[PDB]
């Protein structure tokens, strides 16, 4: 099962 | 918090369209929409991030939203039904994870606007028996005959708002319980010491802010258009 | 990074026509690659495809196969056929 | 999959009487668990965030705990001012974004302590009109309940508390009034159980 | 003994659009899930037979993460060409691999979260799953954005939770293939080792050490002593 990316998680 | 929602109050008829507006907390890039219906929890509608749609909840096809490049959000609700009456909240997310809520938009959807009424306000002066017995004086304010439920009752003493010694009913009362379109009544109490009431230089005003119509629809009635207004009642201190 | 081609059969090279000719091209960057399986000349279809992935060292790997290479770092196609022995 | 269950829906406490508010949840995985406080008709206000089990956050009289299945909001010696509906929200790391799945809330009412009761029913007259008047039941204790009447022409509000802060005085009150003139203070609150020591001026 | 891994690619196009996002999930060298952004309606696809028994909600929770990533990785690429002063006219890539390793016991041995830009190391989560490892001044820019957004804490809670729960579950459903060890068929130079599983094998100094290659039957091959997990005793080879 993959991990979700929350908000402000960008590079 | 810093999130700013507008209009705080809306009154519309069934079949109409409304636009809710939201400003996210300064620096936040995301906008979240929730609906809180009466005696129900916060339900998630849609999320926008940096002008773009992200997570979408239980949002209806009749409903649409957008986040502008300036970061503000607009939620549109069309072909309105009675069941659409709710508190619509907007929230912006912070980097650490928490969502900061706005003060909310209370939508009231009615079948016809004919039964919309502003309140009549009266101020009831302290009992002289209450003075002699307690050495305290209670003022009572009655805001009666209003529709819908959208009122804010505040007390002003010498041109300044007071919150100490103030009591306002947590809920309005139905004047005709059986009626589906029943008008409401609300009371408040302001308690001050006998000597403060006894001074005729002291001014007491009960302010009732009503949220009604505003050129949103026409008015085909004999009586005054029930527009958003302030209705007040006053009393000057009595020496006796 | 340059691809590491490897040409072999799925099972020990039996003449009874029950094999698959693989081609494990690994170590390449970027992901874009052109791998061709040849007959006795230089043609064959339809070659089985392998879903592109990457190794721990960030390089890409895959393999092509039949029922029995060109990359930006190679100016001319590195055509490396042979041999049942290795 | 994402669900939050708070319990109990309504909680009724006496001032100074501690209690626990429960919040059970299910998620694919937990990013964080949020506690919010909401005042009637106002926007939910952020209290704290618990990221992992064993974590603890405390803000004044509020203490929040976290387990793999539940979170508790412990309220030590509550005051009437603590009365609100307490919300619990959950964040899933098995999904995208920072969205919250809310519980339905635990509605808390803290019944105040009445230090020196002096129950009495008073009559008030209007500043403007003559034929309009209200009856006010006041200075009663915390154990006194104000009952509504089964008469449509008689309006009786619920009990609510005012605080005269600069004097250290909390006070209970309920108001009653009627459409036409045949109403009296002596009978205004007849439906209610009133203290035997209630004052009725002539 | 066992591990889970997700591999992402976010490859740039030559204009204003449209970057391609591929996601691939593995349980110790066995590909089980695949998402490719290029398609009219991209969906996460099964790749291993044991993952087919999963419900619609599982396939949608994956699709939503991957479709959000198709968006979140476009902004990341732009931020990156921004720190590196790169034009839109080139093809740039972000590669990521994250996952968990567990022992025979059933406890998390170590968690992973690694990234690379343009093919080389960019940012990685450390053994304590509480701090980051930056490569150049542009990676320290990403790190600060991540410390603020509490990124490590989310990754740690996933790696210790969701990732361990789902791996144990994948290992259980596919025990016939995942939890089984196929021993190498050996022959002799040439020191051959054919048809074994897993890939980890030792053939034994300055010798001809060829890479471990897949067969196409989920089995492995390689080309002195053969040590492998599937053997109760290490093989001794010599011929003639």
């Amino acid at each position: 099962h993959p991990v979700g990316d929350a908000d402000y998680f960008e590079y | 918090s810093g999130v700013t929602q507008t209009p705080k109050h809306l009154i519309t008829a069934t079949g109409q369209r409304v636009t809710l507006r939201c400003s996210p907390r300064s620096g936040d890039l995301s906008v979240y929409w929730y609906q809180q219906s009466l005696d129900q929890g916060l339900q998630f509608l849609i999320q926008y991030y940096n002008g773009e749609e992200r997570a979408k909840g239980n949002i209806l096809e009749r409903f649409s939203a957008q986040q502008f490049p300036d970061l503000h959000s607009e939620l549109n609700l069309s072909s309105l039904e009675l069941g659409d009456s709710a508190l619509y909240f907007c929230a912006s997310s912070a980097r650490s994870g928490e969502l900061f809520f706005g003060e909310g938009s209370r939508l009231t959807v009615l079948e016809d606007l004919k039964n919309v009424f502003p309140p009549e306000v009266a101020v009831f002066e302290p009992s002289e028996a209450e003075i002699s017995h307690t050495q305290k004086a209670t003022l009572v304010c009655l805001a009666t005959g209003f529709y819908p439920d959208h009122v804010e009752l505040s007390w002003w003493v010498n041109g300044k708002e007071v919150h100490s010694g103030v009591c306002t009913d947590p809920q309005p009362l139905k004047e005709q319980p059986a009626l589906n379109d029943s008008r409401y009544a609300l009371s408040s109490r302001l308690r001050v010491s006998a000597t403060f009431w006894q001074n005729p230089r002291n001014h007491f005003r009960c302010q009732v802010q009503f949220y009604g119509l505003s050129e949103n629809d026409e008015w085909t009635q004999d009586r005054a258009k029930p527009v958003t207004q302030i209705v007040s009642a006053e009393a000057w201190g009595r020496a006796d | 990074r340059t691809p590491k081609i490897q040409v072999y059969s799925r099972h020990p090279a039996e003449n009874g026509k029950s094999n698959f000719l693989n081609c494990y091209v690994s170590g390449f960057h970027p992901s874009d690659i052109e791998v061709d399986l040849l007959k006795n000349g230089e043609r064959l279809e339809k070659v089985e495809h392998s879903d592109l992935s990457f190794s721990k060292d960030w390089s890409f790997y895959l393999l092509y196969y039949t029922e029995f290479v060109n990359h930006v770092t190679l100016s001319q196609p590195k055509i490396v056929k042979w041999d049942r022995d290795m | 999959e994402d669900q939050v269950t708070q319990s109990p829906e309504a909680l009724r406490l006496q001032e100074g009487e501690s209690s626990s508010l429960n919040c059970s949840y299910t998620v694919s995985g937990l990013r964080g668990l949020f506690w919010y406080r909401q005042d009637p008709g106002k926007g939910p206000e952020f209290l704290f965030t618990l990221y992992s089990a064993g974590e603890e956050k405390e803000k004044e009289r509020l203490k929040a705990t976290l387990t793999k299945k539940e979170s508790f909001l412990h309220i030590t010696a509550p005051k009437p001012e603590d009365s609100a509906t307490y919300l619990c929200a959950v964040q899933d790391l098995g999904t995208s974004g920072s969205r919250l799945t809310f519980g339905e809330g635990t509605q808390l009412t803290v019944n105040p302590n009445i230090q020196n009761p002096d129950p009495a029913v008073y009559q008030l007259r209007d500043s403007k009109s003559s034929d309009k008047s209200v009856c006010l039941f006041t200075d009663f204790d915390s154990q006194t309940n104000v009952s509504q009447s089964k008469d449509s022409d008689v309006y009786i509000t619920d009990k609510c508390v005012l605080d005269m802060r600069s004097m250290d005085f909390k006070s209970n009150s309920a108001v009653a009034w009627s459409n036409k003139s045949d109403f009296a203070c002596a009978n205004a609150f007849n439906n209610s159980i009133i203290p035997e020591d209630t004052f009725f001026p002539s | 003994s066992h591990s889970m891994r997700y591999f992402y690619t976010a490859m740039s196009r030559p204009g204003r659009g449209e970057p391609r996002f591929i996601a691939v999930g593995y349980v110790d060298d066995t590909q089980f899930v695949r998402f490719d952004s290029d398609a009219a309606s991209p969906r996460t696809e099964p790749r291993a037979p044991w993952i087919e028994q999963e419900g619609p909600e599982y396939w949608d929770r994956n699709t939503q993460i991957f479709k959000t990533n198709t968006q979140t990785y476009r902004e990341s690429l732009r931020n990156l060409r921004g720190y590196y002063n790169q034009s839109e006219a080139g093809s740039h890539i972000i590669q990521r691999m994250y996952g968990c390793d567990l022992g025979p016991d059933g406890r998390l041995l170590r968690g992973h979260d690694q990234s690379a830009y343009d093919g080389k190391d960019y940012i990685a989560l450390n053994e304590d799953l509480s701090s980051w490892t930056a490569a150049d001044t542009a990676a320290q820019i990403t790190q600060r954005k991540w410390e603020a957004a509490r990124v490590a804490e989310q990754r740690r809670a996933y790696l210790e939770g969701l990732c361990v729960e789902w791996l144990r579950r994948y290992l259980e459903n596919g025990k016939e293939t995942l939890q089984r060890a196929d021993p190498p068929k050996t022959h002799v130079l040439r020191c051959w080792a054919l048809g074994f599983y897993p890939a980890e094998i030792t053939l034994t100094q300055d010798t001809e050490l060829v890479e471990t290659r897949p067969a196409g039957d989920r089995t492995f091959q390689k080309w002195c002593h053969v040590q492998h997990e599937g053997l109760p005793k290490p093989l001794t080879l010599r011929w003639e």
